[PDB]
Order: structure tokens, then C-alpha cells, then sequence
């Protein structure tokens, strides 16, 4: 059946025999029926291309050390997942056909949540839902940060891919402090202060001494993360979410330039999300089929009608205010006067859009309470086809108009929509585009793959590169960053993983490459 | 039991998309859907709906959620 | 004369010949009289132990590539410095006797200072003084962050050692974004977005794609930094510095615990410095000799008298408030009410301690204006002996009392003083101790070396390790972090520097070690 | 010239410690200290005072600062 690249049936059988002896029978999965749920992908390619050979489930660090020991003996490529909810990025499926999946979902212990120092030390399988229950049950004054998958996703996996949230602690890797990784040679390495016997500073001081290597492991294949610590925001006494609706599409240029100094001075402490009409629509659970059944993209005419019927704008911005009532009231006056001086957009408060969607879910995401509302984006066209295309730019308004026109032009060419949002951070602007299509339709699927390649080519030409991408385009994106980087990355890979067992192909790092 | 009860798996996972007030997925409450069907959709996933491996939601919790869903109005 | 470890006179002569042909004659220094200023150290060891064999000065990246090419040919160990003002950490002198100094002081071009996106891209030789002039001349609304050496020190060198400042952008490495390093093989690697052709995001988005390696280069010897970018704080319309003087030494326990939530919620955005009497004294330019001439430490009696004469407390805290007048007035009320509820300490404003020292220098350091006032600390006992001993702990008040007593006991044993300050960050607290002694007195020098070793032993036993240390104790501190870390660090070293030419010994990383 | 004038090197480097109002180092203004002495202190450093290499402060700027110091009251 499905076998690892370069491994023979007999050599694979010796490996599976050793996996069983170490882990047990119910922890080693080799049958198609139990391997099928790992194969579910939203990428424009057949399942066979990212089909795993086996799936092992470890619960302890000693077991992970055992698994890599066996993998080195029989040159078995292993793909590590934590919660495996990487939708639009490859899901739980390997980067290459035939790798064994090291599923650490069962390694789900919340080791410590300090309510005074405000940190958490967790294992891979811990979900944000599991963490939220523990925080609500034990009445801890901490707040959590996550993205839409929230409840079903986890801190470790999201951070290993350097994911983002919507609270002031939204830059997840920036709030990460301390991690434990098991290297290819079985050694257990702890970053920062973790290597010091009897220390209580692992989740307190980031760097440690000597080279600080947490970053070396994120978006890489040089170790398997078994423990990870991060900082938690103390729960503020007052939370004030707001929305600003904008009628015209050209308004994006003036909004971003007006919002940047407020975001840079920390007056608006969380990342400001400016959502397009179609993003706003899919999240409010409207489908394309209830407006038009015509082929190709959704015309400007129907988008204009969607705006009229619902009251949603061309651009819908969401942000929040945190602190004491007095500091919130002061920051409120500063934010209000900026929008008044601009003479555009209407302010929508928690008073006005009470229990209404999409305000309710965004307000929840901005205060760390889980909900999966934004999954409606997959109902816009349906079919289970979705890929994230997300380049980065300066938080400059002229960059919005430039990138939007570029994206819109390539999307429409293939009959796909411009479903996007800008996430404005202090200096960096993120153009998150969800290229949504119908994966059950083979013709639309072939166009989506083509559309994705062209979006990469078009943007790379104007100097833009993506910072996270699906498994299928991981080697391609590695090329946007140049040869020296790739040469350095393969040099480190030969040093820590001589046998090329640790997820070869992840971020374009594979020893079978000529670097 | 991995999730304890069927009501628990529903409140913590399924309900986040399936509860009538949310609406990402269709209502499953009191529709009488067979357990064997609920198992194949969860293990294979269905178009917009993702798949959950046994490590996340085991066979036993699937039986419990199936039973909890039938018993509701 | 002085030669590199393992290099013969003839092999060194071929290398110096090639250095001359590449750089010129006035860029290659081999005579004792021009090499002597690099040798000046405040460490308790004779100059001969950290004496360089030569000193080359490069001005371009192509020259640095040429230097490493020559160094690989004749196995010449190279020690890189930028501004070389690393006082109390090794200064500009090598970690090992006989290495050649790559002095990049002349590579001093300010490449770009964006006043809108608020960033700077500089070369190694740029000093904070040079940057401050450029900012004052060109009327840019940016603020600079640095420590006491300020004017004469630089952004690149301070950040390569992960140094700290006193403004909200005080955690320098956290504000670093994009760097260019030349590897041992002559390759020019750019982190984050710098590898992407035509990009304008190098100083905008930190991570990039794939492993993010900026941290791998800091406090390490895997590359020579030739360019570095960092974020600059936008100049706030209102700056409000303040001081809180405390009479009793036991007050430190209640201060820290009361200040932590204000520092964690960002009400006090800059790092709170709580200075001891002797630190405060040395910075106000008082010497020990004008109070007592008795041998050993300064007795509690005279410290009590120093407090009476000057009005300085046992602990003197300095912090600042930034923003608009309205947000400053609100944060002022919150800070004021916390000190009132505590019933301890008196508030000293900019109104009261006008042009008085030490308030004036700290207020300047907190607003990015350079001054070298704190160099008075070297006048406390004089002689030019100074080493920094700085462990890290949780920002917990009980930790102040614990570490202080431990430090004070070991310092007094050897006749040295407890000159220290706590720098309270959101969760971490730094115990910066300046072990000051007279380096001209050979007996006091031998005791200082012994005192330093014992402070490391004593603290390591209670689970504390330092995160930055002088060149002489760099191999020793590497041991506090464990063997796996050292094994991983030497593995990466073999991969990027097979010939062991890039500063062997830096942070305990040397290929002549058995790891 | 590296620092342009002698007054410039003094204002940018030396004066930060040496100007009478600061007081980290002794007053150098109008004391008539020989150029050869000012060169040896800067190149060797002196106890609390650090050393500056030629790359930082060249021989020519040292002559200029020596001359600027003598000419003051
Ligand atoms: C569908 C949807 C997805 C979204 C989203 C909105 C919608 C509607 N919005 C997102 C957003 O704003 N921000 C994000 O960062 N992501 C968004 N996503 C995608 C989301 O599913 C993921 O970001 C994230 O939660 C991925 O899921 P995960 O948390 O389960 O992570 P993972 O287990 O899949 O691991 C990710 C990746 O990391 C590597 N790997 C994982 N774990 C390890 C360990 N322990 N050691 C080494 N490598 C590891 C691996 O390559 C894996 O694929
Ligand atoms: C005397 C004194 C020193 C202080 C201080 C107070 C006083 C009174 N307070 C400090 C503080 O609060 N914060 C700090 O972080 N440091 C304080 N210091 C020490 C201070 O001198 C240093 O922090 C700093 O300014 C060091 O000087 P520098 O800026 O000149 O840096 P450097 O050139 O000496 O480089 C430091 C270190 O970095 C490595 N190296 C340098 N440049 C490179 C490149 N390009 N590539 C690779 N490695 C590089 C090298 O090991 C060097 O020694
Ligand atoms: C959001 C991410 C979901 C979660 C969590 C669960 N389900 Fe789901 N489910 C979802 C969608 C969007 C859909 C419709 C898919 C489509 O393309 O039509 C579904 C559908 C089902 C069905 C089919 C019902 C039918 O009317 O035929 C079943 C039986 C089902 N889902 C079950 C189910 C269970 C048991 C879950 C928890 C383990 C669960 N779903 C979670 C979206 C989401
Ligand atoms: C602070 C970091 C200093 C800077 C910058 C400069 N000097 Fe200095 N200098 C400093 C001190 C603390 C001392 C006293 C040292 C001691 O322990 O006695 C000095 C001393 C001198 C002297 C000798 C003065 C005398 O003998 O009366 C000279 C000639 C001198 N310094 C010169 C000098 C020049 C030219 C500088 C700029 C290039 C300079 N100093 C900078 C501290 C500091
Ligand atoms: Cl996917
Ligand atoms: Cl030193």
C-alpha cells in the first residue's frame, strides 16, 4: 500500500513491529480506516499525495525518544502534529506521501498556569478549549489569545507555525517563553532557562544565555516540541470592543494611515482587523448561492446589494480597548476624535450591535472566549476547498490599494472571490486572503491550484513573499527567500538530523535537496 | 471515558458549529441520525466539515454523542 | 610576540600579508602601540591573557568576506567588535589570547531612519551619539533607547550581547527586526524578510518564513553582523519621570509585589529601576574615600550616614510615564494611589528635583537623551576594576530579600561592597550587581576573581544563573545551562564554522572542546 | 578630519565625562596638558577611564582636542 519514500516493505515492517512493542497495539495505526481522518485536506490535490503510511500516538517524552530511535534505525520519515487543526495549511496530513504521523494529541497535560506571574506550561495535545475550561472552573484572572479554530486548536501547534490571535498578546511567538524539544539523536533540549537545575525562570526570562534557539524550531524540522510555555494577559477590569463600518472600497487608504499611530503608541493595543464584505458575509453565514448562481466571481453589483440588505460595509474594522474604566474612557476619546476628524465611518458599540453577528464573535475572539463562527467562510462556496494566501506589507494605506487590486485581478481571472482581511499590527500589515473554491468539482480545483501559483508569482515580482503556506507550496515559498538561506538551513539540518527522519520537506528543508 | 458524557463532547466540540444559534453546520438535535452515519462523517469529514481522528474523538464518545442527539427535541 | 593558539609565525605572516593586500596598510594593525587600546580591561586578570595578535578594520561587506576567506586559509581566530565599549564584560579585548580583532568601528553608515514606520537600519560602527545628532538635526519624531554608555556605545554591539535600555523599547533584542550576517564560508545571510528581492519589509516583519535565526546569532559566534535593523519608539507628546525614595532596606519586598501588576498591565511601560544606596551614591559622584578609609566593605553605619547627608534612601526607584497629557494624568492617579495605599516612600517629581543628580541623568536615560553620569560608579573605589554579576529571577518581592542577603554575604567576605539595582520588567527582575574593586592593587584583584567565582557557585546552587558575563567567565557560565545545550551548540558550530575561526570561546562555544 | 574640529570631539565624546558640570573625570579645560600626554591616556586608558582605539579617535583628532583644551580658560 502506502510506503515511505526510500523504505522497503520489509524495513517498514520491522519498524512497525518495534513501534508496537514500545507503545502498545492501540497506539500504532496502520489500517486505512483509522488513517483516513488524518488525510482530510482542503488543498487542490488528491488525498493520495499527502497520505500517511502509519500513525503513532505517544503520551510521554520517553516514548517520543523511543520513536525517533526506531526512526533512525529504519530511516522512517516522521511528521509531527499536536492538535492537527491546520486548516488551509495542510491540516494533519504530511508534507510528503508516506511519512508516519507522530500524533501527540493524547499528550494533553496542562502542567502549570501561574495566576500571579501569568504564564502557562503545557503539552502538545492541550487545546484552547481545555485551557478555557480550566480557567473558568478555577476562577483564574488570566485571559487567553487565539484565532478562530480556538476551542479545537492548541497553543503548541499554532505557535510552532507562528500563528496569530486577536488580543494584545496576539503575536503568539512573541509571547512564547521556554520550550522543550527532543532532538533526532534522542536528546531532550530545553531553551532559555530550562537547562538550569532547580530554576523557576523557564517561563519568566526568554533568552537565557548563549544563542537563543526557540525560533530555530518554529516553522522548522529540527526537533519535536514536547512542552511549551507562554505568557498570559492578566484579565483587565474593563473590556471595550467596537466596530467601524465603511461604505466605499477606496476608504482603506485613509483608514490604515490614520490607525497606524494609534496602534504604534499602543492606544489601540490589539491588532486591528479590517474585514472585506465577503469575509464579513461568510462569517455572518451568508452563502453565494443565495445571491447569484452565475459562474465565475461574485460581481460588484451583488456585493453592493449585499451591503444594502445587511448594512455591512466595504471594509469593516474591529478593535478593542482594555484597562481600567478611566484609561478606557481616555483612550475612547482619542480613538473617537480620530474617526470624527476623518469624517468617514460609523462607530458601532457593544450597546448597539448587542447579540448580533459578526460583532459578537469578534468581541469574543478579542477577549479570549472561544467560538467557531468564522468557519462559515467555508460555507461561502462550500465543497471544502480553502487555502490561505497571506503576504506581509508595511502598515501603509497605499499598500492596501496596491495589493488588493493585484489579488482581485488574479482571483477573478480564475473565477474566485476576493475574501480578505487586513490585520494591522504596529508596523506590519497582513493581507489574509482565503482562496475559497469547491474541491468536489475537479475543474474548479485545477483552477484553484493555478490561481495559487499565479498569486505567488505576481506578488513575488513586486517584492512580496508569504510567511506561512500550505504543505503543497512549502518548497515553492522557500525559493522566495533566496539560496543562501536555504544553504544555511540544510547545513543546520545535516547537523541535527543526519538521517533526514524529522519531517523532510517542512518549509522546504529536506536533505534530498541539493543545498 | 475520554469526554465523560455525550453532552460534554457536544458542548466542547460539535456544538460550536452545530448548535442552532451558531449555524455553521446543520442541526443534529433530535433528527434521529444513525450512529453509523455520525461515525463515518466524523472519521471521513464531509466537504466543509473537518475530520477528527480517534485520538481526538474515540469510537466510544461517538456512540455517546449519537445517543445524546437522538434523545433531544 | 603574541600569536594565535595553534598558528605558527610563518603562517601568521602569510595571513597578515594577505590582510594588507586586501585592506591596505593603515587598516592592518600589528604593532604593540596601536594594539594597546584594545587590551584595556576591568577584569581581575593581567592584560596578557586577553591580548590580541593583530587588529584589522573593514569598511565594506566585501572586505569582511575577504577577511573570513583569508582566516579560513590560515586558520586565524577572529574576534568581532562593533563599537567595543563592553565595560565589565570584556571590553574590546578577545576571549582568548592571540585572536585577531575585526574592528568594524569604521563601518559606520546610518542606512535609513524611517520617521513614519519608525525603524532604523544601521551598520556596526554607528554609535547612539551619532544617531541622536542625526535625529536632532533632521527633526525626526523618534526616540532612542540605550543604557548608560549611550553616546559612545552602539545599537549593533549592545544588541548582539542582548543588552537593555530604560524606555518602553528597553528590551533591545525584542525590538530588533532584520539583520545581515556574513557566514564563515563568505556567504551573506539576511534574516526575516531580507532574502526576498525587492522587499521593503525587512525592518517591518520579524520572523519571515521557515526557522527565524536572529537569536542564533546573538551571544554566539556563528556569523559576523554587518547590518542590523530595529524599531524606534515614536516620540510621545508628554513625558513624566518620577522617583520614589525608600528609607528602610526591608521595603524592597513590598515595593516589587506592588509594582508588578502596574508593570504587567503596562500602566508603567518602562522598566522600573530600584537602585541601592551605593549605586545611587556612585552615580551622584560620591567616593568611598570621602566617608571612610577603613579596609573591607563599607559598614552599615556609614551607609546610614550617607543617607542622612544626601537624602537618598535605602532603595531609590525610578520610572516614567508616556503618552498624551490625558493618559499620563490618568496613569499618574493609578501610580499615586498604589504608593499611598502602601504608606511608604515619598514621591519626587521633575518639579522638585529639577536639575539635581541622580534624577537628571535617569530622566535623560528614560527619554533617550545621552549622558555618561553613571560612570561615576567606577569612581566609588577607583582603580578601574569592574565586573557585572547579574542573575535573573521572578519579579517577586521575596526574591529581592533572598538574593540580596546571598550577594551581600559573599561580597563582604572579600571586602567588596553591595552596589546593585533591580530592574523590574513585567515578569522578570534583574539583580544587576557591580562588583567594583581596585585593579592596581594585586591583592584586591585576586580577591575579586575569587569573589566572582563564589557568587556564581552560591547562586547556581540556589537555581540562579547569569545571562551575560565577562569573557573570562564565559566558559564557566556555559556549564550552568547543562551538557545537551552545549552539545547542540557545538553541533551547529561544526556546521557553520568547520575551521573554528569565528571567535572560538564566545559563550563557551569552541570546537577544541569535547562536545 | 574624522570629528571635524577639536571642539566637536570634546562635545561628542570627552565632555560627557570631563565637562565641569558632569564630573566623572577631572577638568581638562585650560590646564595646559601636553598633547603627548593626552595621546597616551586615550590610547592606554587610565584606571577608571577607558581606552579609545585609532578607529574611534584618530591621532589627528587627538592633536585638535589637545589644542582646543589649552586655548580655554
Ligand atoms: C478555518 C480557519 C482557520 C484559521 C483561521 C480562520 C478560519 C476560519 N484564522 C486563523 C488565524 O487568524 N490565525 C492563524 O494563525 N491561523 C488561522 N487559521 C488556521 C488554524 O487552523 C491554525 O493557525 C492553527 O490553529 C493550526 O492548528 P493547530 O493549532 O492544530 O496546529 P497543528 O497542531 O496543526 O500544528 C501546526 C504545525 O506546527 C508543526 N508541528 C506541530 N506541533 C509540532 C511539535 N510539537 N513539534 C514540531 N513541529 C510541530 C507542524 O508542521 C504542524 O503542521
Ligand atoms: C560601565 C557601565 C556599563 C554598562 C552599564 C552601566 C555602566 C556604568 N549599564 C548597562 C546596562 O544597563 N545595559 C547593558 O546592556 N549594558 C550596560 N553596560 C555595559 C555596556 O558597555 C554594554 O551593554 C554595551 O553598550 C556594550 O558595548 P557595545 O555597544 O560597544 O557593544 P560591543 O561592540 O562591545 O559588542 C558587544 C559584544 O557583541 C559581540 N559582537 C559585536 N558586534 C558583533 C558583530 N557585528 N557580529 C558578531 N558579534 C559581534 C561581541 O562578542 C562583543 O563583545
Ligand atoms: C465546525 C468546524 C464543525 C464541527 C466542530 C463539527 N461539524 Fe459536523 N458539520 C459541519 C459542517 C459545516 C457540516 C456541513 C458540511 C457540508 O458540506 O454540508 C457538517 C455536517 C455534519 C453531519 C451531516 C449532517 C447531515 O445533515 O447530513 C454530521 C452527521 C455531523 N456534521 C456530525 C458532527 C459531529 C458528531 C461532530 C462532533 C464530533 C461535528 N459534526 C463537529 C461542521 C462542523
Ligand atoms: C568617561 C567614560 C570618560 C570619557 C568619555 C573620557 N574620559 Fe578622560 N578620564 C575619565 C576619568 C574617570 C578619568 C580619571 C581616571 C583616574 O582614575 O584618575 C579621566 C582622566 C583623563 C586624563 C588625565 C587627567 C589628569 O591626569 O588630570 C586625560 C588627559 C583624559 N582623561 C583625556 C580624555 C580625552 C582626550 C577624552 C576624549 C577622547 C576622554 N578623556 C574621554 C573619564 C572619561
Ligand atoms: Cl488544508
Ligand atoms: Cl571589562
Amino acid at each position: 500500500a502506502v510506503l515511505p519514500k526510500g523504505v522497503t516493505q520489509g524495513e517498514f515492517n520491522k519498524a512497525v513491529q518495534k513501534f508496537r512493542a514500545l507503545l502498545g497495539d492501540d497506539n500504532v495505526l496502520v489500517e486505512s480506516d483509522q488513517l483516513v481522518p488524518y488525510n482530510k485536506i482542503m488543498m487542490p490535490v488528491e488525498n493520495a499525495a499527502h497520505a500517511p503510511s502509519a500513525a503513532v500516538t505517544a503520551t510521554t517524552v520517553e516514548q517520543v525518544q523511543g520513536v525517533v530511535k526506531i526512526c533512525n534505525e529504519h530511516k522512517i520519515p516522521i511528521w509531527t502534529i499536536s492538535t492537527g487543526r491546520n486548516f488551509g495549511y495542510g491540516s494533519a496530513a504530511p508534507v510528503q506521501r508516506g511519512q508516519v504521523i507522530l500524533d501527540l494529541k493524547k499528550m494533553n497535560k496542562i502542567i502549570k498556569i501561574d495566576p500571579e506571574m501569568c504564564y502557562a506550561l503545557v503539552e502538545p495535545g492541550v487545546t484552547f478549549g481545555q485551557m478555557y475550561d480550566y480557567i473558568q472552573e478555577n476562577n483564574l484572572p488570566v485571559m487567553l489569545s487565539f484565532s478562530a479554530p480556538s476551542a479545537i486548536a492548541g497553543p503548541v501547534g499554532n505557535t510552532m507555525d507562528r500563528g496569530v490571535g486577536y488580543t494584545p498578546y496576539g503575536e503568539h511567538f512573541m509571547m512564547q517563553c521556554g520550550m522543550e524539544v527532543v532532538l533526532a539523536n534522542g536528546d531532550v533540549y530545553r531553551t532559555g532557562m530550562g537547562g538550569v537545575p532547580g530554576s523557576n525562570t523557564w517561563q519568566i526570562f526568554k533568552w537565557g544565555y548563549g544563542p537563543t534557539l526557540d525560533g530555530m524550531f518554529t516553522q522548522a524540522n529540527y526537533g519535536i516540541c514536547t512542552k511549551m510555555g507562554f505568557w498570559l494577559m492578566p484579565k483587565p477590569p474593563v473590556f471595550k470592543p467596537f466596530e467601524v463600518i465603511f461604505e466605499d472600497e477606496a476608504d482603506i487608504v485613509e483608514i490604515v494611515d490614520a490607525l497606524r499611530p494609534l496602534r504604534m503608541s499602543n492606544t489601540i493595543p490589539n491588532s486591528v482587523v479590517i474585514a472585506s464584505t465577503l469575509w464579513e458575509a461568510g462569517s455572518a453565514h451568508l452563502t453565494r448561492a443565495q445571491y447569484t448562481t452565475e459562474p465565475g466571481h461574485t460581481p460588484d453589483s451583488v456585493i453592493k446589494q449585499m451591503q444594502k440588505d445587511t448594512g455591512m460595509g466595504a471594509w469593516n474594522l474591529y478593535a478593542a480597548l482594555y484597562g481600567t474604566q478611566e484609561q478606557v474612557d481616555v483612550n475612547w476619546k482619542i480613538v473617537t476624535d480620530v474617526f470624527k476628524k476623518l469624517g468617514k465611518g460609523r462607530i458601532v458599540t457593544q450597546e448597539e450591535a448587542g447579540d448580533t453577528q459578526p460583532f459578537k464573535y469578534r468581541a469574543q475572539l478579542m477577549s479570549g472566549v472561544p467560538n467557531l463562527q468564522e468557519f462559515g467562510l467555508y460555507n461561502w462556496r462550500g465543497g471544502g476547498g480553502s487555502m490561505w494566501f497571506a503576504p506581509v506589507s508595511e502598515a501603509r494605506g497605499s499598500e492596501c490599494k496596491k495589493q488588493a487590486a493585484m489579488a482581485k485581478r488574479v482571483l477573478h481571472k480564475y473565477g474566485l472571490d476576493y475574501v480578505a482581511e487586513f490585520i494591522v499590527a504596529p508596523r506590519d500589515m497582513h493581507h489574509v486572503i482565503d482562496v475559497l473554491y469547491d474541491r468536489t468539482n475537479p475543474e474548479e480545483t485545477k483552477r484553484a491550484d493555478a490561481c495559487f501559483n499565479e498569486l505567488l508569482d505576481e506578488f513575488e515580482k513586486e517584492g512580496y513573499a508569504v510567511y506561512r503556506v500550505n504543505t503543497r507550496f512549502q518548497d515553492r515559498v522557500a525559493q522566495s527567500y533566496g539560496p543562501v538561506k536555504r544553504k544555511l538551513e540544510h547545513a543546520i539540518k545535516r547537523a541535527v538530523d543526519p538521517n533526514n527522519i524529522l519531517a523532510p520537506g517542512r518549509s522546504g528543508i529536506d536533505l534530498n535537496n541539493d543545498f | 471515558s475520554q469526554w465523560g458524557s455525550g453532552k460534554n463532547l457536544y458542548d466542547k466540540v460539535c456544538g460550536h458549529c452545530h448548535k442552532p444559534e451558531v449555524g455553521v453546520g446543520p442541526v443534529l438535535e433530535g433528527r434521529g441520525l444513525p450512529e453509523a452515519y455520525i461515525k463515518d462523517i466524523v472519521r471521513n469529514g464531509f466537504r466543509a466539515m473537518p475530520a477528527f481522528p480517534a485520538s481526538y474523538v474515540d469510537d466510544e464518545s461517538l456512540t455517546q454523542v449519537a445517543e445524546y442527539l437522538s434523545s433531544l427535541p
